[PDB]
């Protein structure tokens, strides 16, 4: 690729990034893609590639790749991506789709979690909150995760999860 | 660029002559004016200036004159002229005018691109004079490219919502110098007033992890947070933020700090000891297990084993005994054969 970029020309190099997806299905090959797309003039090859990519997700979404972790990653570079763009309501769109889309959701409400706090206040703190009762939960302040929850609730998973 | 300037200051001591020599070769062409300085060059905006000394309406049309010849690739050219137009024309409906060229030279520069002074400038101007507006501009000059002043007019004139999206914008600018940004808005936050504004400084500090500066002061607003709110385990968690080189010694400092303030008092002692400022951080420990006989002892004798002031140490602990103090004979000279 370095080559094919020292080499001025930026045609062929696209055909060999789709072949460097065959080859390396693996996220970091597809963000390094978006990344010389921003070097790329054009931005509506940008889109098009992120469009692409979700769509190969979505066709492969049994567990058959990755883990979360990458998808959750894409769809954060996505979303920014879109951040810098006009369209917010596709990028929500998108969300939606996501959580509707995936199922164990932490990565991806976090990052959905922190566009909402980019771009509501209440959401935020509850989710985020929430996650990190979890997170304390996985650590042991379990009194201040009950707490937290109670405080945030909803209420009968607050008593529920208080009793247990 | 000089000559011209030479000429006149010549005319200085009369009227414009050489004054008009300038509007003569700067109006002939802009390779005169605008190509003959690289840089910025006041040429036009001199003109204006001695203009303003002998008129006003004439020197706002010779401004103007200014304005329309167009400058060369320069930056801040033209603001001076609008600047000295906006203060003339104040001296706050005509300052509103210059304020709304401000507008279109701001539309017209970043369309350009696709002005920061100028901006700066604007700024500067819709905020002293309307406060929508000013927000609009700050909206505006933040996507351009400081935003403390907008925290702070927010503060003044709003009276934490609108220091809350100020926040929000000072967290959205990633630029440098943003730990300071993060530690200020956790400040207002905390005194314009609360687990959003917790989870807030969670993320300001696994952010701002690689900063190397007030890491200590980042601790210390995390824990002080969490008192607020409420504790002991807080102490922990500035602890953690403290314990994780010279950063974090004053790291270390502020967890002796912390747990001098605080069995869990034992063991935060045991764990910063551990962790040539250890030595130091020994004698911090070793004092504690002074207030905490035997086991002080040992943990005394620990820090001795990790120079001269560490003898002193001894001593001290020896009063807190005969043998002890023959022991410490027998320590310190085996410390001088070392």
């Amino acid at each position: 690729v370095d080559f094919e970029i020292r080499q001025k020309n930026w045609n062929g190099v696209r055909e060999i990034y789709s072949k460097y997806v065959m080859a390396h299905p693996q996220m970091q090959t597809w963000l390094k893609w978006v990344r010389f797309e921003n070097r790329h003039g054009n931005t509506e090859f940008t889109r098009s590639v992120y469009s692409l990519a979700i769509d190969t997700v979505a066709n492969l979404q049994n567990l058959q790749i990755w883990s979360d972790m990458e998808v959750a990653k894409l769809v954060n570079s996505f979303a920014h991506w879109e951040a810098a763009q006009q369209e917010y309501e596709r990028s929500s769109a998108l969300y939606q789709i996501a959580i509707e889309k995936w199922p164990s959701n932490q990565l991806l409400k976090a990052g959905l979690l922190d566009f909402e706090k980019q771009f509501n206040s209440i959401e935020e703190t509850i989710s985020y909150k929430r996650k990190m009762e979890y997170e304390t939960i996985l650590s042991n302040y379990d009194t201040w995760w009950l707490y937290l929850d109670l405080i945030s609730e909803f209420p009968k998973q607050i008593m529920q999860t208080f009793e247990k | 660029l000089v000559e011209t300037w030479m000429k006149r200051v010549s005319l200085q001591k009369s009227a414009a002559e050489k004054c008009n020599v300038y509007s003569e070769a700067i109006l002939k062409i802009d390779p005169r004016k605008v190509g003959t300085p690289g840089s910025f060059g006041r040429l036009w905006c001199s003109y204006g200036d001695l203009y303003w000394r002998s008129n006003a309406i004439s020197t706002a049309r010779e401004l103007w004159t200014q304005s329309l010849k167009v400058p060369y690739p320069y930056i801040e050219d033209l603001e001076e002229i609008y600047l000295n137009w906006a203060d003339r024309e104040l001296d706050v409906e005509r300052a509103f005018s210059i304020l709304e060229d401000a507008l279109h030279v701001p539309t017209n520069p970043e369309i350009l691109l696709e002005s920061l002074r100028i901006w700066s400038k604007y700024i500067d101007y819709l905020e002293a004079y309307i406060f929508n507006k000013t927000k609009m501009a700050y909206n505006t000059v933040i996507d351009l490219r400081p935003a403390m002043a907008e925290n702070f007019a927010l503060f003044l004139q709003n009276h934490v919502m609108e220091s809350f999206q100020v926040y929000e914008k000072t967290i959205p600018l990633f630029p440098p110098e943003i730990q300071y940004e993060l530690w200020i808005e956790y400040l207002e936050v905390a005194t314009s007033h609360p687990e959003h504004i917790r989870f807030l400084f969670e993320k300001a500090l696994k952010n701002l992890c690689s900063n190397g500066i007030d890491c200590k002061t980042i601790f210390i607003a995390y824990s002080v947070f969490e008192e607020r709110i409420s504790i002991s385990k807080s102490i922990e968690i500035l602890r953690r933020g403290a314990v994780i080189l010279e950063s974090r010694l004053q790291l270390w400092r502020m967890c002796i700090s912390k747990a001098e303030s605080t069995s869990v008092t034992r063991e935060l002692y045991q764990e910063c000891i551990q962790i040539s400022k250890a030595v130091e951080f020994v004698i911090k420990f070793s004092d504690f297990e002074s207030s905490i006989t035997i086991r002080a002892r040992e943990i005394l004798a620990y820090g001795a084993k990790l120079n001269t002031e560490l003898w002193d140490s001894f001593e001290i602990f020896e009063l807190k005994x005969x043998x002890x103090x023959x022991x410490x004979x027998x320590x310190x000279x085996x410390x001088x054969x070392x």
